[PDB]
């Protein structure tokens, strides 16, 4: 059964937690100890294949951004995350895609933009202008919703795809 | 038979326990056998953090750590108020009974947690003299001879408040390799004892993770916008440790000559070793933080030449950071104080839980308070604590201590302008396939071979 090692980058105040929690948790329990295994593993079936996800995210550690390098070297793929109600956040996405092509010394990593709503304040990146940057780098836009768990899996599941593309 | 209090309507502590108001885990607190509440209404949580039948240490010191999110200081004190000032119910015997076995122990229970929240969570009260105000009136009034004793045990201690190392037996010899006593001038990464590095940077560290306090993570407060305000030890502490990353990096890319640059590549890991002989874990992860960055992590000329045990060194320390920090949280557990932690863990389990977890559960309709949430929130809390109570048995040296406080890799660069300087240097002194290797000249006119980390004289 094959393993995709998965990283969620982004900046504070971005529910990228909520993002990977979601994933993670029943569809239906709000419940998680993030201190067992369980919390960061999960099977999940894709285009029928049976696979398995085991997910990096570091939320909370972006003070030390020293360490980003180390956290990026362990991922095969990434979710690079940003708030549609923080234009800063999503103005940071482009270093953070530099940072990964350089600790995996690659020009094409897998790799999907995600924008994620919350709660407000409302929104100030309008969907096009992610499109936009998405496509001038050549990578999936997926937009989700936090709290109703809306967009989620289609994130995860296109990074899975993004990397059985590339490894193909 | 049961107690008979006065009706909810006079006072609001009476109404009953109900599917409604207060929920319980299926198991019991551990050691006292008291049941562990899960949810409930304010109402309920302060009848339990002052309950008749028993003392609850637990539920008190978890409930002070993390009211906050949920009922405001001076709300909690105007509840604690109201919640001693018990009417007695309409028309002896059973009064006797309800004076010495419902007043006098709940009465007693307020006392008890005023004394907790004036001792260990003072802060409320810097923040908001007006709280003191009210607690300071509140304390004056009170009137009982079985009360005396605990209402001045209280206000000693919000005088003590109010106010503005030496060591078990003798601790190493201080260590001295090239640069000698008194010339901070000389000193650098290979011109200091690597022992002498390490010890130092260990004491600035402890003092460091000693210095964070609760108040600086409960909420997630490290992530907001105020962090600067509210998370301010926690904050120096993450500054030094990446500032110690980045120094050791440009020790490592700036060094051109590949001879010299092993050597320093070497003395780093030396210092790791070191580290890890004295249980500093964040000193480790600065080490291997380094050793895994973009910059330093393509010098495979250089890794090349380092001596094979010190290549199995960091392999090891590396591996503690593998399959989330799998080795690293079961070597932690089985170590013994003192030691320095790393943080970031416990920052990432603190924030996950609040972000993962709902701030109320409904029950028929009803908003309760989830306890539960904060109980493993403090939980986290706790296990930081108990690494924070041992010192290390060293003694600081104070020059060497102030060069690593004083220490400035990036010096008036911003982070992206500075690593990438020191990508681009990574690439100069090692260029990629295919370029040929070039040479660099020397630029230590001192000796290179390390002093080793074993102490140099004895006892
Ligand atoms: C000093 C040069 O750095 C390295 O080349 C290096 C460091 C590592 C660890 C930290 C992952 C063990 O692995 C390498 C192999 N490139």
């Amino acid at each position: 059964m094959t393993e995709y090692k998965l990283v969620v980058v982004g900046a504070c105040g971005v529910g990228k937690s909520a993002l990977t929690i979601q994933l993670i948790q029943n569809h239906f329990v709000d419940e998680y100890d993030p201190t067992i295994e369980d919390s960061y593993r999960k099977q999940v079936v894709i285009d029928g294949e049976t696979c398995l996800l085991d997910i990096l995210d570091t939320a909370g550690q972006e003070e030390y951004s020293a360490m980003r390098d180390q956290y990026m070297r362990t991922g095969e793929g990434f979710l690079c995350v940003f708030a549609i109600n923080n234009t800063k956040s999503f103005e940071d996405i482009h270093h953070y895609r530099e940072q990964i092509k350089r600790v995996k010394d690659s020009e094409d990593v897998p790799m999907v933009l995600v924008g994620n709503k919350s709660d407000l304040p409302s929104r100030t990146v309008e969907s096009r202008q992610a499109q936009d940057l998405a496509r001038s780098y050549g990578i999936p836009f997926i937009e989700t919703s936090a709290k109703t768990r809306q967009g989620v899996d289609d994130a995860f599941y296109t990074l899975v795809r993004e990397i059985r593309k590339h490894k193909e | 038979e049961q107690m008979r209090l006065p009706s909810a309507d006079v006072y609001r502590f009476a109404e009953p326990d109900s599917e409604e108001n207060i929920i319980f885990e299926e198991n019991m607190q551990p050691k006292a056998g008291i049941p562990i509440i899960k949810a409930g209404t304010v109402i309920k949580l302060i009848e339990r953090l002052t309950y008749h039948m028993y003392a609850d240490p637990n539920f008190v010191r978890t409930f002070l750590t993390t009211y906050r999110s949920f009922c405001k200081p001076q709300e909690l004190l105007s509840l604690i108020i109201e919640r001693f000032e018990i009417p007695e119910p309409e028309p002896s015997a059973e009064l006797k009974r309800f004076r010495k076995e419902y007043i006098q122990p709940v009465q007693l229970r307020v006392l008890n947690v005023c004394r907790h929240w004036v001792e260990h969570h003072f802060y409320d009260f810097e923040r908001d003299a007006y709280l003191l105000q009210r607690m300071e009136e509140f304390i004056g009034t009170v009137r009982g001879k079985a009360m005396k004793k605990w209402v001045e045990s209280i206000t000693k201690i919000i005088q003590r408040k109010k106010i503005a190392i030496t060591f078990q037996s003798s601790p190493p010899t201080v260590e001295w390799h090239i640069s000698r006593p008194g010339h901070i001038e000389t000193f650098d990464l290979l011109t200091l004892h690597p022992i002498e590095i390490a010890r130092q940077l260990t004491l600035l560290e402890s003092d460091l993770y000693r210095a964070v306090q609760p108040s600086e993570l409960v909420g997630s407060v490290w992530t907001k916008e105020d962090k600067e305000i509210n998370s301010p030890n926690l904050l120096k502490m993450i500054r030094h440790t990446t500032n110690l990353t980045l120094w050791f990096e440009k020790c490592i890319v700036e060094t051109e000559n590949l001879e010299e640059r092993v050597a320093v590549v070497s003395r780093i890991i030396e210092i790791l070793q070191v580290f890890q002989e004295l249980n500093n874990f964040n000193g480790v992860l600065e080490v291997v933080s380094a050793m895994n960055s973009s910059p330093v992590y393509r010098l495979d000329h250089t890794f090349e030449q380092i001596p094979s045990r010190q290549k199995k060194i960091l392999e090891e320390a590396h591996e503690l950071s593998e399959d989330h920090y799998k080795k690293y949280l079961a070597k932690l557990r089985s170590i013994n104080p003192p030691c320095v932690p790393f943080f970031g863990i416990y920052l990432t389990n603190i924030l996950k839980t609040e972000e993962g977890n709902p701030e109320v559960l409904k029950r028929h309709g009803k908003e309760l308070i989830n306890f539960s949430k904060r109980r493993k929130v403090a939980e986290i809390t706790g296990e930081i604590q108990q690494y924070q109570n041992q010192p290390y048995c060293l003694r600081v040296e104070s020059d060497i201590k102030r060069f690593f406080e004083n220490l400035n890799p990036m010096g008036n660069s911003m982070e992206k302008e500075f690593t990438d300087y020191l990508f681009n240097k990574s690439l100069e002194i090692e260029p990629r396939n295919p370029k040929p290797l070039p040479r660099f000249p020397k630029k230590y006119s001192y000796p290179l071979k390390s002093p080793g980390v074993r102490p140099s004289n004895p006892r």
